[PDB]
């Protein structure tokens, strides 16, 4: 059975600016099938309040979601995207960098 | 709008 | 410019788990509307715009009731291709459904569309002329004669000439201040030295709408495709959309590249330089 393995990509909703509100997202794409596990972290710990958008997909019939939660960057602050999938061996850890 | 017609595969 | 509208259905099965998962998405063009999840408490087709909210009951209790029809619908589908496909009960599978309509600058009729996949390969779907349909395998040869004899197809071009695009054009009009608008990207660039003889160049284009944008990286005007590292469109969650293309420059010689953006919103194309 069709197994795709999801892209990842981890950024903030406005451009980074320390000490002013934010979005973090944690954008998963090109997936197949569709259960699949994902967590914002901060500092390694699991954050409590994350939102997701509702489950769509591609012309290709891939999946695709948005996680999302409501942040103040700093500098010493450090943030990722855990996720988890059948096509993972292990869960992806993917760091959020400001420029990316 | 959704579609009414309702057919199974 | 052109117009779609989409309806994606997801439906998953979950063998000793109770009864399958069945997502309903619509959207205009890239702004998801409209929303209906079995696993949520409302069991109701619910707003996910602000330009549908104030539709009023008699457009949210039809939806809500034609898109319980098709939850069943997709229930019993996941049955049959079990059956078509000799399937053990104990594994979870997926159905997908996607159908709508492509208007043009005219606001009329151009494209249509119905189509299903099985476990992400695609099924069925109904061609162009919308009178035909393309069975990938088969075990999909029963459904394409199933639908064939009872000219299925008949009564789906009925819906994607009509009631699909009259309702496009009202929500295009409804939503006319977000739907209709053109954000042109907000665009800068950033430097990063990879070493001390290298450094990347990143092209940023930024809360644009609609999605579709082209950001393209040029050495003396001569193309640099092989080159160039580009991230798939992503969205910032305010409805608005991301995108980044970046190249590994030789020091010294930054004035030799260029950026290209070309978006709708732009009535002349972008070209910028790290100077």
């Amino acid at each position: 059975m069709i197994q795709r393995t999801p892209k990842i990509q981890v950024y903030s909703r406005h451009p980074a600016e320390n000490g002013k509100s934010n979005f973090l997202n944690c954008y998963v794409s090109g997936f197949h099938p569709s259960d699949i596990e994902v967590d914002l972290l901060k500092n390694g710990e699991r954050i409590e309040k994350v939102e997701h958008s509702d489950l769509s997909f591609s012309k290709d019939w891939s999946f695709y979601l948005l996680y999302y939660t409501e942040f103040t960057p700093t500098e010493k602050d450090e943030y990722a995207c855990r996720v988890n999938h059948v096509t993972l061996s292990q869960p992806k850890i993917v760091k959020w960098d400001r420029d990316m | 709008k959704v579609a009414e017609l309702v057919h199974f595969l | 410019g052109s117009h779609s509208m989409r309806y994606f259905f997801t439906s998953v099965s979950r063998p000793g788990r109770g009864e399958p998962r069945f997502i309903a998405v619509g959207y205009v063009d890239d702004t998801q509307f409209v929303r209906f999840d079995s696993d949520a408490a409302s069991q109701r087709m619910e707003p996910r715009a602000p330009w549908i909210e104030q539709e009023g009951p008699e457009y949210w209790d039809g939806e809500t009731r034609k898109v319980k029809a098709h939850s069943q619908t997709h229930r019993v589908d996941l049955g049959t291709l079990r059956g078509y496909y000799n399937q053990s009960e104990a594994g979870s599978h997926t159905v997908q459904r996607m159908y709508g309509c492509d208007v043009g600058s005219d606001w009329r009729f151009l494209r249509g569309y119905h189509q299903y996949a099985y476990d992400g390969k695609d099924y069925i779907a109904l061609k162009e002329d919308l009178r035909s349909w393309t069975a990938a395998d088969m075990a999909a040869q029963t459904t394409k004669h199933k639908w064939e004899a009872a000219h299925v197809a008949e009564q789906l071009r009925a819906y994607l000439e009509g009631t699909c695009v009259e309702w496009l054009r009202r929500y295009l009009e409804n939503g006319k201040e977000t739907l209709q608008r053109t954000d042109a990207p907000k665009t800068h660039m950033t430097h990063h030295a990879v070493s001390d003889h290298e450094a990347t160049l990143r092209c940023w284009a930024l809360s644009f709408y609609p999605a579709e944008i082209t950001l393209t990286w040029q050495r003396d005007g001569e193309d640099q495709t092989q080159d160039t590292e580009l991230v798939e469109t992503r969205p910032a969650g305010d409805g608005t959309f991301q995108k980044w293309a970046a190249v590994v420059v030789p020091s010294g010689q930054e004035q030799r590249y260029t950026c290209h953006v070309q978006h709708e919103g732009l009535p002349k194309p972008l070209t910028l330089r790290w100077e």
